[PDB]
């Protein structure tokens, strides 16, 4: 079992403490939704090769530009998360956090990451973005940033109902063993 | 971390850790906003048993048994002593608040009002002078803290049997030496998410929203100072080097 890092960044409203949490639990809490998230060490075994990934949040250092990259060294792989119910996270991604992240980790594969899948067909969510001339970022739009960017992959997940997380974290460690 | 304040901080949260006869006698909001006042301790005393793994089982251990030299201990954890001091005062008061709390004849039912004033002195005053100038300089080193385990790792066979052997129990499976460096630098920024949040359930009482309002303004002060006041160290950088940061 090797030992591999990953980071998930993106803005405060992506889910990506949720993500790390439901995944890391293997269950979206019944009871209490924690606030933060401090680390962890997932044993994962894709395609036939065992790892030892450690997951690593960046939530609450968005706005320390010194702080933030001390997350950074030696990550072997990135997911770089968005939410599907805000097209404003999905433009931060290609002039904000993509620069940052190809600076601090240079070759390290990155997965642009579509949270929240299940509010794209959510009424309420369709209802509040129409106000701002807004909708719910779509899968090719997804696609087309993550081509853009130079990601790895792109893939979308659904904290909430767990649809897609697995699957998330497996590729995430199937990147971070390529050369 | 003592067997006491492991077992009050067992449950995944306050609502399944006090009874369940005590829980149904209050409101939903004073539910949620003591749910995340329980994270917020539980998440501290993990943090200083974080600093305790550091000073007690890595530093102390390359001291005693593999007589490393004073200053190359101190590169690798750099002011683990002052950050324990400083997070132990303020578990201590914590701790001290949910322990007045109790209700007689329980260790483990309890409502805590009051957070609002321990965060200010916290956050305020010479703790908050000490937390930014520990912090300034802990972030600091944090380069060059994990260049020399990296090298001292890849070519010191007893350091690398001393790792191995301190760090192959299941229960220190998150808190290697650069993992331990990484939860200690996160940890600051954890506190204004938790600070927002048990405000948002603590508007019944409109002092303790002041307070709590004041608590956050000056956790976001702290923040700004240390990340203003953040520059990596790097042995061998030439002062040449310095003036472009
Ligand atoms: N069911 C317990 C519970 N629900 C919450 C919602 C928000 C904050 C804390 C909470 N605790």
């Amino acid at each position: 079992a090797i030992r591999k890092k990953l980071v998930i960044v993106g803005d405060g409203a992506c889910g990506k403490t949720c993500l790390l949490i439901v995944f890391s639990k293997d269950q979206f809490p019944e009871v209490y939704v924690p606030t933060v998230f401090e680390n962890y060490v997932a044993d994962i075994e894709v395609d036939g090769k065992q790892v030892e990934l450690a997951l690593w949040d960046t939530a609450g250092q968005e706005d320390y530009d010194r702080l933030r990259p001390l997350s950074y060294p030696d990550t072997d792989v990135i997911l770089m998360c968005f939410s599907i119910d805000s097209p404003d996270s999905l433009e931060n991604i290609p002039e904000k956090w993509t620069p940052e992240v190809k600076h601090f980790c240079p070759n390290v594969p990155i997965i642009l990451v579509g949270n929240k899948k299940d509010l794209r067909n959510d009424e309420h969510t369709r209802r509040e973005l129409a106000k701002m001339k807004q909708e719910p970022v779509k899968p090719e739009e997804g696609r087309d940033m993550a081509n853009r960017i130079g990601a790895f992959g792109y893939m979308e997940c659904s904290a909430k109902t767990k649809d897609g997380v697995r699957e998330v974290f497996e590729m995430a460690t199937r990147a971070a063993l390529q050369a | 971390s003592m067997e006491m304040d492991e077992k009050d901080f067992a449950a995944d949260s306050w609502s399944l850790a006090v009874d369940s006869s005590f829980l149904q006698q209050h409101k939903k909001e004073v539910m949620k906003q003591q749910d995340v006042i329980y994270e917020l301790i539980q998440t501290e005393l993990h943090h200083v048993r974080t600093l305790k793994i550091m000073t007690r089982l890595f530093r102390t251990g390359m001291l005693e048994e593999l007589h490393l030299e004073p200053g190359v201990v101190q590169g690798l954890f750099p002011c683990v002593d002052e950050l324990s001091d400083i997070h132990t005062r303020f578990l201590s008061q914590l701790l001290e608040r949910r322990r007045q709390a109790l209700c007689p004849g329980s260790t483990r039912n309890f409502v805590i009002h009051r957070l609002g004033d321990l965060l200010i002195s916290q956050f305020s005053g010479p703790s908050a002078e000490q937390m930014c100038k520990t912090y300034s300089e802990f972030c600091s080193r944090h380069s060059k803290a994990l260049k020399l385990y990296k090298e001292l790792y890849a070519r010191d066979k007893r350091f690398q049997q001393f790792i191995r052997k301190v760090t192959r129990p299941a229960v220190l499976k998150r808190h290697g030496v650069q993992e331990c460096i990484l939860l200690v630098t996160q940890r600051i920024t954890k506190y204004p998410l938790l600070i927002s949040r048990i405000l948002q359930h603590s508007h019944g009482i409109e002092e303790e929203r002041q307070d709590l309002t004041t608590a956050l303004g000056l956790v976001k002060e702290l923040l700004s100072n240390v990340d203003e006041g953040i520059y990596q160290l790097e042995k061998g950088a030439r002062l040449q080097e310095i003036y472009n940061r």
